[PDB]
């Protein structure tokens, strides 16, 4: 699930 | 991404890692230790 | 912080 | 009158992949009216 | 007496935005539509009116 902001390893 | 221009990107956090594992452990380490009177947040970048 | 609670720098 | 409704772009790859994962009969949606409510109005006479 | 209509939306302080992802949303600081090849790794130009 690689839908996220990934900000540097995926999640907010 | 954009590999061909993700290696200067990541350079400069253009869109590279967070301020918690390319800052060598020890800065970070000392940054939350200390960030209650002189907090160093907001010197650093975290790409998004 | 740290235990005692609250402080700050003689932890590294 | 004209009825009005704003779409999200969706990915194709993964809106298929929300409908036949949302509408498994686990995965439904339950709602709930804010105020809960079992309204009754109860007449009083004038000077009661 | 018969009446005409006029309108505005007075709208000071601010700038016209239009974001550069394909959402129109706010996704991240690097927009999804700036690092999709066909507009980084490659050349263009631009037109508006």
């Amino acid at each position: 699930r690689p839908f996220m902001g990934t900000w540097n390893e995926i999640g907010t | 991404a954009t590999p061909s221009m993700m290696p200067q990107w990541s350079y400069m956090h253009i869109a590279g890692q967070d301020a918690s594992e390319y800052l060598s452990p020890g800065l970070v380490q000392f940054a939350r230790a200390t960030d209650t009177y002189f907090s160093l947040g907001n010197k650093f970048r975290n790409p998004t | 912080s740290l235990a005692p609670r609250h402080g700050s720098r003689p932890f590294m | 009158i004209n009825l009005y409704a704003n779409f999200f772009p969706m990915a194709h790859n993964t809106a298929s992949t929300l409908e036949a994962m949302l509408r498994n009969d686990t995965n439904d949606q339950s709602f709930n009216d804010y105020l809960c409510a079992a309204n009754m109005l109860y007449p009083i006479p004038s000077n009661a | 007496v018969p009446s005409l209509t006029q309108k505005k939306f007075l709208c000071d302080r601010t700038m016209w935005r239009i974001p550069f992802s394909s959402n129109f949303m706010s996704m991240g600081a690097l927009t999804d539509l700036g690092q999709n090849m066909l507009y980084a790794n490659s050349a263009h130009a631009l037109d508006m009116t």
